[PDB]
């Protein structure tokens, strides 16, 4: 559970750095609403699929930079 | 940068397409690593790509606004700009070179070694380490 936590909350770290609010806005459709009552014990306790879909976005699109976008794909590649 | 996005977000001035190819291009699978970044752009690989492009005005003119501590080089790089481009003075260049010797040739981040190397043909072996990224 610490291990889990500390991954999301790596994530987390990521996605702080640059343009995740113009992603998220465009992205969220119908299962948006399940999206947005989302809470952190949820993600500790994991909802894989969404944020797999989410964290592929950010690679495909131009927002992660650099080292960490490495980061992410080796995440999907480890857990995804 | 003629196909979606924002459709960049501004107008569609010739820096900014090079900002979005610097941004939206590859030099960020999601975004990081060693460049020099003021408020979300990396202002060396900016002059490297608009002088790629052969904007060099413009890549003087970001040198202008840029916030760094190079300074002399600045100067050295309007004039070379203001020439034929083979900006010889009979004065410094000497200075420049030395300047590329100590202090930047044994360190900095890739795209100012380039333009410090390419616009003063400092160093006469000749690679870019990290960014020659096409032949």
């Amino acid at each position: 559970l610490v291990r889990k936590s500390y991954q999301a909350l790596a994530l987390w770290k990521l996605l702080c750095e640059h343009q995740f609010t113009i992603i998220v806005a465009e992205l969220q459709k119908e299962l948006q609403e399940q999206l947005k009552i989302t809470t952190f014990k949820d993600l500790v306790i994991r909802d894989k699929e969404l944020t797999g879909a989410l964290i592929a976005s950010l690679i495909n699109c131009y927002i992660r930079d650099n080292a960490a976008v490495d980061g992410i794909s080796l995440h999907l590649q480890d857990i995804c | 940068v003629f196909g979606n996005l924002h459709q960049l977000g501004g107008v569609p001035g010739t820096y900014q397409l090079v900002r979005s190819f610097l941004n939206i291009k590859l030099p960020a699978p999601l975004p990081g690593l060693q460049d020099g970044e003021v408020e979300g752009h990396p202002v060396w690989a900016l002059i490297y790509y608009c002088m790629r492009c052969g904007d060099l005005l413009a890549a003087s003119q970001v040198v202008n606004r840029a916030q760094h501590q190079l300074g002399e080089f600045k100067t050295w790089f309007q004039e070379y700009m203001n020439s034929k481009d083979r900006r010889l003075s009979p004065a410094t260049e000497n200075k420049l070179r030395l300047h590329y010797r100590r202090a930047l040739r044994n360190n900095t981040d890739p795209y100012k070694r380039a333009v410090y190397c390419i616009i003063g043909r400092c160093d006469v072996t000749d690679n870019q380490s990290e960014v020659a990224d096409k032949t």
